[PDB]
């Protein structure tokens, strides 16, 4: 597990680098704390028009204006 | 005349097929299919298929017809009436199609075809900050999971198949 | 007014290719402890003109061609593709600003093997055909790592737009996150243009030996246009310069200096190494560059996700 | 439209230079030449290995064609699935290369 | 000595400097002293055709500001 | 319907009748087969781009890839025929009459 | 039922294997100076 | 044999690319989204035999959205009559159909 | 006259371009090949005259016959000469190529390469020095400089 590894690093350093970089690419996004922010930034990107809701009278979480407090915010993106 | 330009390309497209379907030699037929691929790519590009047209260049022409011409040049050792008659037959049938659908603005071979320029069938809006075709191809990794699995498996199996049958053992 | 812009693209291409031959002979001279041309012009500046006039009045070699038509089409295709590779190049503004300029260049460079193949078959020499098949197999082999390295870099760009690649590199050169991609890219562009140590068309017959001095000169100048173009594309891709939009000539001077140094680096690599054997650069591609290229493609897919550094689409 | 003008200009300049290079030295009256190759007249022997490297190019080029929408696919909101399928496609290209290795397909043009 | 190669490098560098300088000056001449409008997406083309319609001279680059309203 | 579809269907039928009437070479047959595939690509592409059906924009690429793999397989079969007879002539492939 | 058309047909082989029905020679001539005759096998 | 594995196991292998009115990336509608939604909501569940004769109107509107045959036939008729009246000289086109009207926005 | 002046200036132009871009094909037969290699070596450096090092025979302008021509190779010499495009010149370098040399009375040597090909410059020596060969190449350039192809064409 250690003599074989030094053997293949002596013989085939191209392939050892290949399998090592591939293993990092596989396992490292599951261990990264910033994988969540990739998802959060891709859903924060407004490609479509924010089609507004008809005010039935009881929607306390939906704002009446963009500058209202309620609604989704992007403080985390400006700060990080 | 420029409002008919895609139609004009399509005419050349059909002409290019009468190039290789008449089968002069597989190398001139390869050249005719290359010219056909380029003009059919132009047809694709003029509807908004930029990525699909560059797939016609990179993968059909620069990828596959390279291998056709490569394999063909390793055969048919280097140095007809039926070819010439077939070519003029296909050309005269295509120009009779052109003459009919331009004199009548309508024709019916198997289906009814309008004779106006094919600009009339388009949409009059915008797609915003994206190509819709680019996002539909980007959806191959988000929505096309089964399609990716079966295509990549078929390509791996195709590698295995070519290595099995080209060995002779 | 646009036609003037096309001519001011493509006539300076031919002039730069003309004087690249002089620069190659001079630089290969001084690296070989001798001088290059300094008799014909002052400092040899009339050597490309004299050589062009010599080649265009040399006797036509007059081959018996298997096909006359493809023998005509192969220089036409070579020069047309070597001139159309320049039109999306952002330096700082491209002639044709297209959304998929990277993929356009990859496609039009993938079409360049037909000139080699058609000229090899259009000759009656079987050994010239064997050399053409070897050259085509070499070129299509290194196109694989071209496409995959180029994809792995454009995962940091966000699009296939070549002008966006300047915006991508405003804070740092893209050779810093992608120097292994840069070095395999650079050797792959060295093997695309059949450039030494990958020049087996001069290693012991070329695919275009049946052409006369004029048409072989046209193949030669299409090859050097490809060389300057791929060095400019590598400069745009990994060494992207500062761009003030009110002063575009700063970017033009900067990418020009970097592309000249990279073309001279091609000249300096051919003054340094012996050739590969043909199987040895096949071994270089399939067993060395392609596994690293696939591994780094996995890395450059997963890396903007794990660091939250996905570039924008627009 | 500007692209078609530029293609026509590049193709026309290429055709003009090819016409000049094939017909400017034809004006001379040099001499008629009688003129009566490593292989003499033996037919071109087929190489299985050049065909195999061209087919391996074709199959890896199809796998590349699958890989080409990744700079767009990274913009999705189903990123776990996108990353899984991207790593699966590059891994299947690597498995294709490994099987091409281990059955001696990359040999004498390695 | 080695600086004898620099005239050819200078000629070739001027020949590479010409296309970008030319296309920058032609874009500023053809577009009102400004950059050429980059319309990669149909929204950008929509805004550009709206500029061509609101200019009144069938030129997209002729911009109309607050002086065009009351 | 639209006028370009007439030409793309007529191209498919021309490549069909070329593929359904062999002359001598199997390579010319494979070229007619790939012309059929190319016309299918163009026709699918013009429909999907016309209809703005977004998810089927990945469809013609798929139609390319499989069929090009198919083309690869066909080339391999031709080469094996060429490694038996020296030529890819379709009249050599007549042993299975008895 | 043999007819005049199908009279030249013989029965197929028993193992269903038909009999299989060279290598390159190059003259690298005098074009020091050496002439070489190569027999290559790929 | 339609072994409906996808409905049995609850997986979605290929239903997503099946119709134009399905969930699209970036909520991009097809040009005939509304017609196809109306034809599907008409013909749902009642079977194909009843769906051919009972949902003929929605299906004809959707096919005429897809291929635009009646629309292009009408444009043919109007353009042909206009060209005939221009040839006879009994009609003149307006300035806004000749390009002399300083477009709207 | 005007036409004589024009064909004189065009003769000067094409002779300049031909003598300033000579491409040699060197038959490296014998000991004179070593001295042609010294004429390419950095002291003398033919490449600064526009004379490239080892152009291919189907694009070369001059055939330098540098060595002993034997009877077994004289058809190969003549075949390479017949494959050269015109204008082609022949520099005979050294004594064996000039007249047979030290092997003149041999059963197997062609007594000078001028029995096989037409020869323009005879460069004497055994071997001639690299400087003497470069002298012969500059004399060949001077011979090209006084050619009168278009003046004779205009006067015929
Ligand atoms: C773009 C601007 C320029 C870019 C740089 C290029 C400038 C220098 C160019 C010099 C001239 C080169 C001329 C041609 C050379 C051809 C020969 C050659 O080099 O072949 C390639 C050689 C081939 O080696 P080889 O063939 O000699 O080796 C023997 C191999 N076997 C045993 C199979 C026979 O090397 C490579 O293939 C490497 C390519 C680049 C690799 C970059 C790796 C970066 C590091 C990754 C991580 C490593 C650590 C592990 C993981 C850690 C994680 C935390
Ligand atoms: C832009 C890149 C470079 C462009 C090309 C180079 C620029 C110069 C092009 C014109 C140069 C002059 C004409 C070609 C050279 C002629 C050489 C030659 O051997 O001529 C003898 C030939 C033939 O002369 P001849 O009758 O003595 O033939 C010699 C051969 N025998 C005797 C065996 C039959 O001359 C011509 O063909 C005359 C051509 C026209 C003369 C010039 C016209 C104006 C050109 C402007
Ligand atoms: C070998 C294959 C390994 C990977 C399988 C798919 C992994 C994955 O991410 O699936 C989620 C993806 C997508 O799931 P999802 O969770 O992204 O779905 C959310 C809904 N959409 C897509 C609209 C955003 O696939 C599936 O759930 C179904 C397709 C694959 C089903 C399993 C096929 C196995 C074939 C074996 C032969
Ligand atoms: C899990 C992550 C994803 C992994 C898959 C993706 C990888 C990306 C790179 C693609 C590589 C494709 C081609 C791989 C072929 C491997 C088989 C092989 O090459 O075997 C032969 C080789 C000996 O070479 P030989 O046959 O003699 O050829 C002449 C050269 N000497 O034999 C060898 O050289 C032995 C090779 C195997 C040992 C390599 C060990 C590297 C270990 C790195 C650290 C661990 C990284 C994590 C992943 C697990 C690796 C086991
Ligand atoms: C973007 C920039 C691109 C630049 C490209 C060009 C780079 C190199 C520029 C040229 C360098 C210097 C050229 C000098 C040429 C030789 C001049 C000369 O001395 O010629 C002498 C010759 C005979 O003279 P004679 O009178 O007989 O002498 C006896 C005197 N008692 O007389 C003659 O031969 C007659 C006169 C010939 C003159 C030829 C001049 C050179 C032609 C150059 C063409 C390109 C010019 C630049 C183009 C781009 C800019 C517009
Ligand atoms: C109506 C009248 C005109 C008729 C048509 C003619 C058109 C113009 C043609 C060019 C000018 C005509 C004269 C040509 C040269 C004649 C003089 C000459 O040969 O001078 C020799 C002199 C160098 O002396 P040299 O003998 O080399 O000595 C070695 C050094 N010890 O040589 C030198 O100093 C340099 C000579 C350079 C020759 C001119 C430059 C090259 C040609 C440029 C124009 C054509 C090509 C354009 C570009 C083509 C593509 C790159
Ligand atoms: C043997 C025959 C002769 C061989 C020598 C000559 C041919 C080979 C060399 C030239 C190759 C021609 C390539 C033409 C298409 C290239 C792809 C392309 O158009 O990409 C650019 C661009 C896509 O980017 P994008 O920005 O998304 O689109 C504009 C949206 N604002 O899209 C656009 O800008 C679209 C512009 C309008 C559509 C252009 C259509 C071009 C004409 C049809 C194809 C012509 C070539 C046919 C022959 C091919 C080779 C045999
Ligand atoms: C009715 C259905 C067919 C309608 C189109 C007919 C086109 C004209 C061809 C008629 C048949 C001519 C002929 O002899 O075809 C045989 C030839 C293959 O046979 P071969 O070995 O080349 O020659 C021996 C001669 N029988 O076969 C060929 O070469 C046929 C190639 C056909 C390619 C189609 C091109 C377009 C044709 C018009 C549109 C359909
Ligand atoms: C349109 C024509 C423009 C001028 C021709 C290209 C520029 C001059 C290159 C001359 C040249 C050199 C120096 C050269 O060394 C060489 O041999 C390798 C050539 O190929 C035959 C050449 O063509
Ligand atoms: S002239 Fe003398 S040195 Fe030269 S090749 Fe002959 S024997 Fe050798």
């Amino acid at each position: 597990v250690a003599a074989f590894l030094k053997n293949v690093w002596a013989k085939e350093p191209v392939l050892v680098a290949s399998f090592a970089i591939a293993g990092l690419a596989v396992i490292l996004p599951t261990l990264s704390p910033y994988t969540k922010y990739s998802l959060m930034i891709n859903r924060a990107t407004p490609y479509n028009y924010p089609v507004p809701l008809r005010d039935d009278g009881n929607m306390p979480d939906v704002p009446s204006h963009p500058q209202d407090p309620q609604g989704p915010s992007l403080e985390w993106l400006k700060r990080l | 005349m420029m409002t008919y330009i895609v139609f004009i390309l399509s005419i050349i497209f059909v002409m290019g097929f009468v190039g290789f379907s008449s089968k002069p030699s597989p190398i001139y037929g390869g050249l005719g299919l290359i010219v056909s691929g380029g003009v059919g790519c132009g047809i694709v590009l003029n509807f908004g298929g930029s990525f699909l047209g560059l797939m016609v260049f990179l993968i059909y022409l620069g990828g596959m017809m390279v291998v056709f011409g490569y394999t063909t040049a390793m055969a048919t050792e280097q140095y007809n009436k039926v070819v010439l008659g077939t070519f003029i037959t296909g050309l005269l049938m295509e120009f009779l199609m052109v003459y009919y659908v331009l004199k009548d603005k309508e024709v019916e071979i198997v289906f009814k075809f309008n004779g106006m320029g094919d600009w009339v069938i388009y949409d009059t809006g915008d797609s915003g900050f994206f190509s819709e075709e680019a996002m539909g191809i980007a959806a191959l990794y988000s929505y096309g999971t089964w399609l990716v699995i079966v295509t990549g498996w078929s390509l791996l199996i195709g590698v295995v198949v070519i290595m099995e049958i080209t060995r002779g053992n | 007014m646009f036609m003037i812009n096309v001519l001011t693209l493509i006539i300076p291409i031919l002039l730069a290719v003309a004087f690249l031959t002089l620069v190659e002979r001079k630089v290969l001279g001084y690296m070989q402890f001798r001088k290059g041309p300094n008799v014909v012009g002052p400092y040899g500046l009339l050597q490309p003109i004299a050589d062009a006039i010599k080649l265009f009045i040399k006797e036509p070699l007059r081959p018996a061609t298997s096909s006359i038509s493809m023998f005509i089409l192969a220089p036409i295709l070579a020069l047309t593709l070597a001139l159309t590779m320049w039109i999306p190049l952002p330096m700082p503004y491209p002639l044709i600003n297209m959304n998929l300029g990277v993929l356009f260049m990859l496609a039009m460079s993938s079409l360049a093997v037909y000139s080699i193949l058609w000229s090899g078959w259009a000759s009656n020499s079987k050994y010239a055909l064997i050399g053409a098949l070897r050259a085509v197999a070499q070129t299509i082999s290194y196109e694989v790592t071209l496409a995959i390295i180029l994809l792995s870099v454009l995962l940091m760009n966000g699009s296939f737009t070549l002008s966006t690649l300047i915006i991508t590199q405003e804070q740092v050169w893209l050779i810093f996150p992608a120097w292994p991609l840069a070095m395999m890219w650079f050797i792959s562009t060295l093997a695309e243009t059949n450039r030494a140590p990958f020049d087996l068309t001069e290693g012991e017959s070329g695919f275009n030996v049946e052409y006369a001095a004029g048409p072989f000169a046209l193949f030669f100048m299409a090859e050097y246009a490809n060389i300057i173009m791929m060095n400019i594309f590598t400069t745009t891709l990994f060494l992207g310069a500062f761009h003030n939009p009110y002063m575009p000539e700063l970017y033009t001077i900067n990418f020009t200096i970097k592309s000249l140094l990279l073309s001279i680096t091609f000249l300096w690599i051919r003054a340094s190494y012996p050739r590969f054997r043909y199987d040895q650069l096949m071994h270089l591609l399939w067993k060395n560059f392609l596994p690293l290229t696939l591994a780094l493609c996995m890395w450059h897919v997963s890396l903007p996700i794990l660091l939250s550094s996905i570039p924008p689409q627009t | 439209m500007n692209l078609m003008i530029t293609l026509l200009t590049n193709f026309t300049l290429a055709t003009l230079l090819v016409t000049i290079a094939f017909w400017l030295p034809q004006l001379n009256v040099y001499s008629e030449k009688t003129s009566p190759d490593p292989m003499g007249s033996a037919r071109l022997p087929f190489s299985m290995k050049f065909f195999l490297v061209a087919i391996t190019f074709l199959l890896f080029d199809l796998e590349i064609a699958l890989l080409l929408p990744l700079p767009w696919a990274s913009q999705t909101t189903n990123l776990n699935t996108m990353l899984t399928m991207a790593l699966l496609l590059i891994f299947l290209l690597a498995v294709s290369l490994a099987y091409e290795w281990t059955q001696k397909g990359l040999e004498w043009t390695e | 000595m080695w600086f004898e190669v620099l005239p050819g490098i200078a000629v070739m560098g001027v020949c590479l400097f010409i296309p970008g300088m030319a296309t920058a000056r032609i874009h500023r001449f053809s577009n009102g002293g400004r950059e050429k409008r980059v319309a990669h997406y149909s929204y950008q083309w929509y805004l550009m055709e709206r500029d061509r319609r609101v200019s009144g001279v069938n030129r997209y680059y002729v911009s109309k500001g607050l002086e065009n309203i009351d | 319907m639209s006028l370009v579809y007439m030409n793309i269907m007529m191209a498919f039928t021309v490549s069909l009748t070329g593929l359904l009437m062999y002359r001598s070479h199997l390579m010319s047959s494979l070229l007619c087969l790939e012309g059929m595939m190319l016309s299918l690509f163009i026709l699918a592409t013009l429909m999907i781009l016309n209809s703005h059906f977004t998810l089927a924009s990945m469809m013609p690429i798929i139609l390319l890839v499989f069929a090009a793999c198919e083309a690869a397989l066909g080339l391999s079969l031709l080469v094996m025929v060429s490694n038996t007879y020296g030529t890819d002539y379709v009249q050599n492939l007549n042993l299975l009459q008895c | 039922y043999p007819t005049k058309e199908t009279a030249h047909w013989k029965p197929p082989p028993w193992n269903d294997v038909d009999p299989p029905k060279s290598n390159l020679t190059l003259n690298f001539g005098p074009q020091g100076v050496l002439r070489l005759v190569m027999e290559l096998s790929g | 044999p339609f072994f409906d594995v996808q409905k049995k196991l609850g997986v979605d292998l290929d239903h997503w690319m099946t119709i134009q009115s399905a969930e699209q990336p970036h909520r991009i509608p097809a040009r005939c989204h509304a017609f196809e939604k109306e034809w599907i909501e008409c013909a749902h569940g009642i079977g194909s035999i009843r769906a051919e004769k009972e949902c003929k109107i929605e299906f004809e509107d959707f096919r005429e959205c897809l291929l635009r045959q009646k629309t292009m036939k009408r444009l043919n008729a109007i353009k042909r009559q206009r060209d005939k009246l221009i040839k006879e000289g009994k009609y003149t086109p307006p300035p806004h159909h000749s390009g002399q009207e300083d477009l709207r926005p | 006259s005007r036409g004589e002046y024009v064909v004189a200036k065009l003769d000067d132009l094409i002779n300049w371009a031909r003598r300033s871009s000579l491409w040699p094909m060197t038959f490296g037969l014998a000991c004179c090949a070593v001295e042609m290699m010294h004429m390419a070596a950095p002291r003398y450096d033919m490449d600064r005259f526009g004379v490239v090092f080892r152009a291919s025979p189907r694009q070369s302008d001059v055939m330098i016959v540098a060595g002993t021509l034997t009877n077994k190779m004289a058809p190969a010499l003549r075949k390479v000469y017949d494959q050269m495009p015109e204008p082609r010149y022949v520099v005979s370098m050294g004594s064996c190529a000039n007249g047979g040399g030290y092997y003149h009375y041999s059963y197997s040597v062609v007594r000078g390469c001028d029995r096989i090909v037409p020869v323009d410059i005879y460069v004497p020596g055994c071997p001639p020095t690299a400087e003497a060969l470069l002298y012969g190449i500059l004399q060949l350039q001077k011979k090209i400089k006084r050619e009168k192809r278009l003046r004779i064409w205009y006067r015929r």
